[PDB]
């Protein structure tokens, strides 16, 4: 396939093609030109907080050891030793001054330099060229508020600008409400759908709870129990949705700070929330404040996801086109009650964990659409998101973004896949910001 | 058990195997066996609310922990060591067992198929509570849906089962750390 | 590989290459030339008699829901929502008068019609164009008295046409019995065979039987037991073979009307074929009555098989160039008691079905033979299908096609291969046709 | 159970947990694992022979189902619900116990490989009939051959067993409902 | 059983099962059954060395075996049948031990997990020995390490055990035939 | 991937791309330039002594039969049936005349001949040609001292003048001990690992010895026990690699005949060939009866490899870029007391076999370095064989090949990958030769 000239995404992000979601030669593209070239998600501040601190992550397919350097920074490398080529470290998370390989015991720093070498004087004298040795480095780390993102291309914009219009939404949890921690360990489930289905769900998919959710609706009772088998639409000016040049979204549903959780947390939640926003409206303006304690579903691009207030987060990592090795992680504001983060780490995996009850509702949802992605007579056919297209913005006032001004809708799938086209389509940053220069105007037709 | 020689041994199964090893009881273990297949019996027909109503103890905490992998000889990094997949009180059970007979539970129709496997039953019970029996065992859980998907699940459970409502015993605790870290059965929707 | 060009199946059907069974490019290649461009069977009008009433089925790795509607005619439509992709349908069969898809809730109707949409006039408003959103449909769907199949090729020939010459053969069991009835469900296994191998076995393979089946022989006494290890060969005119333009063949075994069932259905169902037959003389002709009452292997190209009289019903549903989904129903006549019925598709199951001591004994054959077309050294091997060439005839005065008059041969293994090199070689029907304007004599050369 | 209220349970289902639950006979269910124990261990040998002679009732119905697929919610379409994998007499049995011993049984060369595992044993007598024991127990089957090859198959199975010649109890009845709607073993030709 | 007509069958296996057909002792059965549980647990939380002190006879031989395909016809081919994947004395036990507690064991981090599921017990004292207890067990053993590595065995297992030190009943000999030729296991790095 | 140019190893074989232990595509054309061209192992005299015996063996992905003829030759065939493909023999070895088909019936010779096949007077006359119908022949079959090889290709060099300068350090003990036998039957074990992978190990890896097998180096006190950890290197002048032309390579350690052998076999094994030893300074000289009782750790290019004294003898037989199916074998001294060659056997197996624990110590490095040539960032990235180099020689007085005079290095590595590459790249033999006409002087630049 030519993916300079093949339409995988038609204008205007309405529609893509079935087979992007399993294809085997377009998921050998996408670690090129999506998971080798965008920013990935590793760790946060709170897993590696001392120095030798380190966890392993995935990007894209490649596994990298992530490391609290001396000086406070964070640097990350390929988990693979630099002589023949073994995994280096085969556990998750620990603490350690350096990582010795169990092949031939070359001994690199946790600032990934090539340290010892065994026997180096008596075998190879002084001719092994140490400094030259040093694992493979990702070139591009950077926090935002303690989420630590990755990207292998030195070319890549920073993280904050990558973000975009993004950041501002995200902003008053992730910054103003004093901070966030992760609870780790994650879970980790494979599911044999393709990484897109749900990230593009996470990003963008408010449609489909009432009708999958009815189920886990009814029988939690947490604060949306009222969408249950689309038995109620939510009120007009219930929220929005929005997205950006890079490619993240999201939806923002007003005021629903205890999220998916069930009627055992909300009291508790809803007081705490609200108890913050009083104190954050004179720091960063009502709207602001608002959107603090209002339940965002967000995807940052590629396949990093999540839900503000009900704390989930996730990484989508791919394996192939139709397998994806899913992590779960509870987000927590640092501020909370201990004895309150625990219960809300809990009731994260409860509801979106291993045996998350709502996750198990979109499992045949995620893994059929990405299944027949494969099947001859679909590979050709067109996957629509054009739920309301001609009514988005760009340059509100108010909202920041490619913005729908409705609860429900399709503008985020736009926005994501818009970016996915102009990626896979383009060698290098400068070509997909050339094939980005009239993005907003593109999402904004009519 | 001296884990300072039997070097690979946790604290935590040396005091679990001191509980059975001591005063064997013929009779109880036959007991815990009972119990535990017309358990599994409950469950693989997919009764759920008489799985509650005849098993499950209004105390009860039910517990599936992954752990997360660190180094043998890891002893400074000292954060969260595990995740619970499911850490659930009679309430929250209640919730799951509401979710399964949904007839908006999509994915149950067309209705699964369940069959567990129950062995190495050792029964012994508490030095201190002589009304708490504690019950070891360990299940291979098989689940076959549409057609060909097919997940099997393998643990070892520690229980703690009391005398409630009628005389019945029932389940108050379980606790499973699960043996695989990544789950290859596309969820552990299931009660193990 | 050039499909144009490349000779995997030589002049006359005489040989193919080994490669055929294992290559996976012309696996895929298939899907396109074989499995998308010719009928396949979908269903038994027995098993969706009633309006409403459904079943799934496959057409090639392309999975179709198959619904009888209310005008009496049935229509099959991809098992994909028009949304984003979800399987419509996840159960096997039932009776509706619409399937509503899990994901967004979106409904379509027995008749493949978008009827709703949750929502529509408060997200869509006037927007969604709801008619050009029918499930996409299967172009062609007919009838042979009673046996559904379907075509994805518009351009195909009439199902009656595309069965030329072997219709012939078909119609005194299918037609002037009284009509045949389907018993469902279908028995269903994976083996790791190609479609292809099942296929050439059914459709021209009586020469395997003795051998093969000699354990299956010996044990249960079925009326073709003298076979058992080659112990006898059967008498000269107990038989024949046949072939057909479009692929389809059988075998004939004269007189063999218990066909595989043990000694304990052999008097009841020689009795009850032999009173037909009677009645039949003077409606059909002595010759086609008898083939009533005659055992036949066939294929109908390119993937279901059939024993007649054994009542022996099988689709060869494709997964990969080394797998096969074996779909097994039994056939009857309709108007055999309801209890020799019973008996009767018990006994196929028995010894067809995913526990048949007969199919087993083929299972090393397939698998062996399939996974063999993998290995280096075998992929540019011939595989022989010379038995009988130079003996066939056409335009026969009593039997129809290109015939062998021999019980055993391999004269369907070469119809059937060239049928199957004149689709591969070709892009669509009328290239075929030019390819096949002399196949009968490129068979009875020689 | 309370069927209207457990909604995923079947009657059939609901009926045969009912015969468990209420005479428990611990020597009963001795006899019983004693029983499926030698029974499984002939078969895993492959003296086929054998255990139609010490194992098999003349009377014998032997019986695996598979269950087509249908909505949860279904109630109109009334077409046959399954078919028979399996649905044997003594005679069937027998035939198939040639078919296994025959020496032109190609596939049965190389030798395979059996290993049978029972689980989840429950025996009680019939109400009516005080000579008919029920028995439910669970298999795991293994079957290996040609090098590699493997084979695994689950099931529940609801039997009958009566006193025949010389007061050895033999097999009536068996049921196996297969959880598996699209086998994934190559077949279904073992003894479950 | 007469293998001249249970053509299958093999002279080994046919002695084996006179042994249990026999005298049944239902108390040996829960003996050995109590036995083998407890073996299996020590063995699944890593207690190597409390399994070599409290379960395994100094006298011990432990063998696994891996049979070569052969035709059921065959009668001239008369070379070694079978390799001895494990044939141990106690010593060679002893070493294995070691390397799984080594610290430089670099496999064995993070910490493998181990579940045994052991079914099928049978119990005869021997004839002639009648300190010698001969048990019978098959074992299903899930071995996952390292995320995503699965690995599962299955077994039948041929044991003799003897009363040694302070009366304890331990090891002294234990045969299997492996039923898998060739191992998809990665290794056969496990105590079967 | 054009295989003509793309360098996969680096001049004088210093280094490697990752890729080569994961890349599918080269693993099928491996089939060709690798397997399908060089020698591989089948089995041993003592395996197949007398007329009739047989085994059956890989040969790349292949599966051939290998017969002890009535004449005392030994010829292999491909285990394929002439006729429709099917596997002919399903057994590992026996004894028989000849080979029939499951399918058909038809029967082979021992000697490859279509000597049967059923109904041939009825069926086809006389028009089967036999004659044309043999089994697919291995084209050359030839012996070194017992251990039998074969070659697809009838252009490859004797297997002698294969061997190269190798074959100088086998002698002493494949000839001159008396005789090796072969003692099976083999472990049979698949690991996650490319071919290439033990293949580099056992050719040239000395270094990996003490880290890597440091618990069982510590728990069985063989004889290399002081290396356990790296808490010792071995002396200067302990030992020497070395390579040939056409890629074999070894290790030697002076002296080590207990090998990797517990302390129950070690005094026993010393007496025994320090005995021999002594009768061969007579016969052979002091040095090579010095080789004799030394270890060898030696691959047979491509894919078979050994330990001498230790008698470890492997076969890595390719299934895909990341599977290997590992054969282990024992080798003994024929002269040696049948107890001893008993344990002996048991003792291979107890280290290397299954449940090997040596072996078990190699799997996650092989593994790992096989599935890390998958991922993106490492599938261009150098896997290091440097070490010793610059310091290697060719033609010295004492010790033929490419040698260098050191215990522990990658000399042997470097040979391994340069005929790898040389084939890699070539089309024919006559191009490998070519393109290896300067190898000893490429091994040996600074
Ligand atoms: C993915 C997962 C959950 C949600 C969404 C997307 C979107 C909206 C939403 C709203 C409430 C609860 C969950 C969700
Ligand atoms: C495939 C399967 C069974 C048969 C044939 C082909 C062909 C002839 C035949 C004749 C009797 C019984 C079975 C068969
Ligand atoms: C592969 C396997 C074992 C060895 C070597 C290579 C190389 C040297 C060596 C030396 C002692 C024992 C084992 C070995
Ligand atoms: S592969 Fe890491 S030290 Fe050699
Ligand atoms: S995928 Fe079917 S309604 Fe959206
Ligand atoms: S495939 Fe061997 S005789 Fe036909
Ligand atoms: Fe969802
Ligand atoms: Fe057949
Ligand atoms: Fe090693």
């Amino acid at each position: 396939m030519n993916y300079n000239n093949k339409i995988l995404v038609s204008e205007s992000g309405l529609s893509q093609k079935h087979l992007i979601h399993g294809d085997e030669e377009l998921f050998q593209h996408e670690l090129k030109t999506i998971f080798a070239r965008n920013w990935l998600f590793l760790t946060h501040d709170s897993l590696i907080p001392a120095p030798g601190d380190y966890v392993t992550a995935k990007m894209g397919i490649d596994e990298v050891i992530v490391s609290r350097q001396n000086d406070g920074s964070i640097r990350a490398f390929l988990n693979v030793c630099r002589h023949r080529g073994k995994t280096l470290v085969s556990v998750e998370a620990g603490n350690a001054k350096g990582f010795v390989c169990s092949y031939h015991g070359w001994g690199f720093g946790s600032n990934g330099e090539l340290q010892s070498v065994p026997f180096e004087k008596d075998l190879y004298g002084e001719s092994l060229n140490k400094k030259c040795l040093g694992l493979k480095e990702v070139a591009r780390v950077e926090s935002f508020h303690g989420f630590i993102y990755g990207c292998f291309d030195q070319e890549a914009p920073p993280l904050m600008d990558y973000l975009g219009d993004a950041a501002w939404y995200l902003e008053p949890m992730f910054k103003h409400s004093g901070g966030l921690e992760l609870v780790g360990p994650p879970g980790k489930v494979v599911i044999k759908a393709n990484w897109k289905a749900p990230a593009e769900n996470f990003v963008g998919d408010a449609y489909h709870v009432g009708w999958t959710h009815a189920s886990s609706l009814r029988s939690g009772e947490s604060i949306f129990s009222s969408l249950a088998g689309n038995a109620a639409l939510p009120p007009e000016g219930a929220g929005l949705q929005m997205t950006s040049k890079y490619g993240s979204g999201m939806g923002v549903l007003w005021d629903g700070y205890s999220g998916v959780h069930s009627a055992d947390l909300v009291p508790e939640l809803m007081a705490f929330g609200g108890a913050k926003q009083e104190r954050l409206n004179k720091e960063i303006g009502d709207v602001r404040a608002r959107i603090y304690r209002s339940h965002l579903n967000c995807t940052v691009f590629p396949n990093n996801s999540m839900l503000t207030c009900s704390g989930v987060f996730k990484v989508w990592n791919p394996i192939d086109a139709n397998t994806t090795e899913v992590w779960t992680y509870a987000i927590v504001e640092k501020d909370m009650p201990e004895d309150l983060k625990r219960r809300l780490a809990d009731s994260v995996q409860r509801t979106f964990g291993p045996a998350g009850f709502w996750e198990s509702d979109d499992n045949d949802n995620m893994e059929t659409a990405s299944q027949n992605g494969k099947k001859y007579q679909s590979r050709d056919s067109d996957l629509l998101s054009n739920l309301g297209f001609g009514e988005d913005v760009y340059g509100d006032a108010v909202y920041p973004g490619v913005v729908g001004k409705s609860a429900i809708g399709e503008t985020s799938y736009r926005g994501f896949y818009r970016a996915y086209q102009a990626h896979v389509s383009s060698s290098n940053w400068a070509e997909f910001e050339h094939a980005s220069s009239t993005w907003h105007t593109e999402l904004t037709k009519t | 058990i001296n884990i300072q020689e039997d070097k690979l041994v946790s604290a935590h199964d040396a005091e679990e195997i001191l509980r059975f090893f001591n005063c064997h009881d013929s009779a109880l273990q036959q007991e815990a066996t009972t119990l535990l297949t017309q358990e599994a019996h409950l469950l693989d027909i997919q009764a759920y609310r008489a799985w509650l109503e005849h098993c499950v103890g209004s105390e009860v905490q039910y517990q599936v922990i992954s752990r997360e992998l660190r180094a043998a000889s890891e002893r400074r990094y000292k954060l969260n060591e595990a995740m619970n997949v499911y850490n659930e009180n009679f309430q929250q059970l209640k919730v799951r067992v509401e979710h399964q007979l949904d007839p908006q539970n999509w994915g149950n129709s067309p209705k699964l198929r369940f069959t567990r496997f129950i062995t190495n039953v050792q029964a012994a019970m508490d030095v201190n509570d002589k009304e708490l029996l504690h019950i070891r065992s360990n299940v291979i859980l098989h689940r076959a849906r549409r057609g060909n998907q097919v997940d099997v699940f393998y643990a070892a459970r520690e229980d703690k089962w009391k005398r409630g409502e009628g005389g019945v015993r029932k389940l108050v605790q379980r606790f499973v750390d699960y043996p695989e870290r990544i789950l290859q059965t596309h969820n552990l929707m299931v009660f193990l």
